[PDB]
């Protein structure tokens, strides 16, 4: 309604690039045969502008809408540990 | 429910511009435009209240108002949008004439609102007034609108008219309002407040008991007042205009 | 007239809540209970089941001016034991043996018409 | 200035030398005003953690906290004594250890986090965990016996059955004789999911010999032992090719056919029940 | 769109709300916070009506719901706040309203007594609200000024495809404890307008009518 308010709503919104939270997402496609390619997405943010949160989802090749399995982490040690986990349970996939 | 504590006054619109810069010298801050559409509804006289308790005036009758905000597109013509949205344009809002008419209200059927007669007693300084407030968020049904809710309850519209003016925040939760007012009928609209801008400063009291807040905030009116002298006079109103009871009509405008 | 209504004696009033329970200040573990709306029939038997705990120390009511239905109980337990814990056990037991009764009472009954 | 930074460290350096002398926190060689606090970050892994005193107004922080470890250090912050401290390590040891294990069940399992025991199971802190899977036999969940000590932990893992009955949880019944004692760090993933596959078929057996003892039949199991040590039949043994989908069962004759005495001398004592899945 | 549906017991048991909570408890995935609930009834002081016109009028007070009164006549609803974070920022801004309101209920019993008195009131507290899988149910015990009066069970769900489904295994439930005369109800006040609390306040009323 007033040019004032809308003014300040204009350039303030104009920060938020640098004012909104950082986010970054990785999609990780696995070439697989037997038309069963599993999908890893890794998302990363930071909630509190300083600690780190892993956003886990891993889709088996059976279904598109069938998670086989979604979780967060916190500590990156148990994000290898779970890494390590998933790219053995792969393995075993593509030896049975 | 709130205590109000009011002043009030009114100015010609020569002074108009002149007014505005003195109260940005003071206050800090610029006007900022708003709008509002009040409809008074009174209780149907097709039914006997008897309820009414004649021998101990348990209660007597009253008037619910009901408020809402219309976008600034019902009120700017095809010659005004050139110009911002800003307070210049209540300049050109001197003719009783305006884009909003009676179809476009009668096709838009909030706030819930009653009031009391100011309180008595020639040793009050500010006019303190009692109000009781509820909000109406939505509503569903084979009948859902505002006439056919009042008319529900038992109410019956009366009138209305549109409120178009200007707002000063200032400290202490001191609020100072520029209004002009159209009434408006199917016979046409009219501008009571015709060559000229009512002022109103007010403050709003959450609990009645406090009485040392309600002496900070009549010492901050007066304040104001003082400091607006030889310029404008703020005047207590008649208390006995300021009554909107149902068995006696007058309406202060 | 100043006689108040009957109907006082079995309705409570908006606000009010049926069981009131405080601390004692004198003896530990000790809880004084008001009850609303009841009389001797119902602390009597209250009092006399909890006086079959043995971790029960003490257990008295009384009903201080005949005008008013309210009553007032007291109750103290032993160390590690909750008065409330008492008070659920008596009212589980005064239950089970009521039910008990009524089925005892039925069968005579029905036995009793056999035999008219 | 001066006095009051001197007052300040000395404070801090006699808690810490009381925190030293209680023997919770080991010393740190490279900083004398950093303690170091011993926690299993994973089964085998075992890493110290930096605690650090404010100069200010002293208060108990980790470099780099967690939001469960930032709740225990703001738990720290208005402890009023040494046991009461000695309890919140005590507890902040155990529940990471449970928030572990918790998290790798759930990467991978249904947790209860409803159920409270009267009493705890018997097997130095005990926690017990109950887990279950949304296809198995009612009333059936998997059981484990969390025991915490001082430098070591173990897991007891059990199959039991428990029911709810005006508000309270009864054991309706528990088994000792299959009790799974496993240290904390060889358990991996994969060996959870092999217990996660085990489990099915060991609760098909204990329901099985639930209702044998509600027939009042007694029974054995031929566990995998049992088989290898060929102390069985030998045609019964055949066509068990290693499957876990076939279960062997020892029966009294007696007790199968609930006191038949006269039927004891034309078949033996001992029937085998081979069920194949 | 969620679905919700409501279901009264009127012949049930103090320990009722027990017995349905551990027959459940298989399924039983969470509990969360206790929830309240309120009922009046108004009624109309004038003799001067219409034959086609209702006397009474209904309010529904939900707690959880951010303290929300519904008020309900001749199935026509009306949606009404109390709180100050519920108010539309223009109607604070422009002026038509002073920032405190009050709730309806206080209006209807102080200044229109003349035209509404009430008539009863049934109130329920210390509701018990379980998440079980892709469901919330809430159970609470009912209170008027005589004494205990029955079992109420509200379900809620986001998914509607297999509402139906869930009905009927909750009613199933209920069968095995025997409490074999419930009253349900699943109705929708406006089959095109769809508002979720208004429909939930309208199958509450016509739950606990008689």
């Amino acid at each position: 309604d007033d040019e004032n308010i809308t003014k300040l709503n204009k350039e303030i919104r104009a920060f938020d690039k640098l004012l909104n939270i950082p986010r970054r997402e990785l999609k990780i496609n696995l070439p697989l045969t037997e038309h069963k390619s599993p999908n890893l997405s890794l998302m990363l943010e930071s909630p509190n502008y300083c600690n780190a949160l892993i956003h886990i989802k891993f889709s088996a090749g059976t279904e598109a809408n069938a998670v086989s399995f979604d979780t967060t982490f916190s500590d990156f040690k148990e994000v290898e540990d779970f890494l390590h986990f998933i790219v053995a349970e792969y393995i075993q996939q593509k030896k049975v | 429910m709130v205590q109000q504590l009011s002043l009030f006054g009114s100015i010609g619109d020569d002074g108009y511009d002149l007014l505005i810069s003195t109260l940005t010298t003071i206050s800090g801050n610029p006007p900022l435009l708003y709008n509002s559409l009040c409809t008074v509804w009174k209780p149907n006289p097709s039914y006997d209240v008897e309820n009414v308790n004649s021998r101990n005036q348990l209660v007597e009758p009253n008037r619910i108002k009901l408020s809402k905000e219309v976008p600034f597109s019902y009120l700017i013509d095809e010659t005004m949008m050139d110009k911002p949205l800003n307070f210049r344009i209540l300049k050109s809002f001197t003719n009783d004439k305006i884009p909003l008419n009676y179809a476009m209200t009668r096709n838009i059927l909030w706030s819930l609102q009653i009031s009391d007669i100011p309180a008595a007693g020639n040793n009050r300084s500010v006019s303190m007034q009692t109000i009781a407030e509820t909000i109406i968020l939505s509503s569903a049904g084979k009948n859902s609108s505002v006439s056919s809710l009042m008319n529900g309850l038992g109410y019956v519209f009366e009138f209305q008219y549109l409120t178009i003016g200007v707002k000063f925040f200032m400290k202490h939760g001191l609020i100072l309002e520029l209004q002009k007012i159209w009434q408006i009928e199917e016979a046409g609209n009219s501008q009571i407040t015709s060559g000229g801008f009512l002022l109103k400063a007010y403050i709003n009291v959450s609990r009645g008991t406090d009485i040392d807040r309600i002496n900070y905030t009549e010492t901050a009116l007066m304040n104001l007042k003082k400091e607006l002298q030889g310029y404008i006079e703020l005047s207590v109103p008649d208390r006995q205009s300021m009554d909107s009871r149902v068995a006696h009509g007058n309406i202060l405008i | 007239m100043n006689a108040p209504d009957r109907f006082e004696l079995f309705l409570l009033g908006e606000g009010e809540s049926k069981l009131k329970i405080d601390p004692d200040t004198k003896a530990p573990n000790a809880v004084v209970i008001t009850f609303e709306k009841e009389d001797h029939t119902l602390g009597n038997l209250i009092r006399a089941e909890l006086l079959n705990d043995r971790k029960v120390l003490f257990a008295a009511y009384k009903v201080e001016h005949p005008f008013f239905a309210r009553f007032k109980l007291r109750i103290q337990t032993t160390e590690g034991y909750d008065p409330k814990d008492a008070l659920k056990n008596a009212c589980n037991s005064i239950i089970n043996k009521l039910g008990a009764l009524k089925t005892n009472f039925e069968t005579e009954w029905n036995l009793q018409t056999l035999a008219a | 200035e001066g006095i009051l930074d001197e007052i300040m460290f000395n404070h801090a350096r006699i808690i810490r030398s009381e925190l030293l002398a209680r023997d919770i926190f080991q010393e740190d060689e490279e900083n004398s005003d950093v303690l170091l606090f011993q926690l299993p970050t994973t089964c085998v892994s075992m890493a110290p953690i930096q605690l650090k005193i404010d100069l200010l107004s002293g208060q108990f922080y980790f470099r780099n906290p967690t939001p469960l470890l930032s709740n225990y250090a703001s738990k720290i912050n208005r402890a009023e004594g040494p046991e009461e401290l000695a309890r919140i390590l005590q507890q902040l040891k155990l529940d990471k250890i449970i928030h572990v294990l918790t998290t790798m069940f759930e990467n991978t399992w249904s947790c209860s986090r409803i159920i409270k025991i009267d009493k705890p199971i018997r097997t130095l802190l005990q926690r017990d965990l109950f887990i279950r899977l949304p296809h198995w036999p009612l009333n059936w969940y998997l059981i484990l016996s969390i025991i915490s000590s001082k430098t070591s932990c173990v897991v007891e893992k059990r199959i039991g059955k428990i029911v709810s009955q005006r508000g309270k949880w009864n054991l309706k019944y528990l088994d000792n004789s299959n009790v799974m004692t496993v240290k904390l760090e060889s358990i991996t993933y994969q060996k959870i999911m092999i217990l996660q596959r085990t489990i099915l078929n060991r609760i098909i057996n204990h329901m099985l010999i639930d209702s044998l003892n509600q027939l009042e039949i007694r029974n054995k199991i031929c566990s995998s032992e049992m088989i290898n040590e060929q102390k069985l039949p030998q045609y019964i043994i055949q066509g068990s090719n290693t499957n876990d989908n076939i279960s062997i069962i020892t029966l009294e004759l007696e007790s199968f056919l609930e006191g038949s005495k006269a039927l004891n001398s034309i078949l033996e004592s001992s029937m085998f029940l081979r069920i194949d899945y | 769109m969620g679905k919700s549906a409501v279901i009264f017991v009127e012949r049930a048991t103090p320990a009722t709300l027990t017995e349905l909570k551990d027959a459940l408890s298989n399924s039983i995935l969470s509990v969360r916070d206790p929830w309240s609930i309120d009922f009046r009834t108004y009624r109309c002081s004038i003799k001067n009506l219409p034959a086609d016109v209702s006397k009474l009028m209904y309010s529904i007070t939900f707690h959880h719901h951010g303290r929300q009164t519904v008020l309900i006549k001749d199935n026509s609803a009306m949606v009404t706040t109390a709180a100050a974070a519920d108010i539309p920022p223009a109607l604070v801004f422009n002026g038509s309203s002073t920032g405190v309101p009050e709730s309806i209920d206080t209006i209807l019993s102080s200044k229109l007594s003349n035209i509404w008195m009430q008539r009863q009131l049934i109130k329920g507290d210390a509701g018990e609200t379980l998440i079980l899988d892709g469901l919330t149910v809430r159970l609470v015990n009912l209170f008027s000024s005589t004494g205990f009066k029955g079992l109420l069970i509200e379900l809620q769900a986001d998914e509607a495809g297999e509402f139906e489904t869930k009905i009927a295994g909750i009613e199933g439930h209920l069968a095995e404890i025997r409490a074999k005369e419930y009253k349900t109800s699943s109705d929708s006040l406006g089959p095109d307008t769809s508002n979720e609390i208004c429909d939930l306040a309208y199958q509450y009323v016509r739950a606990l009518e008689l």
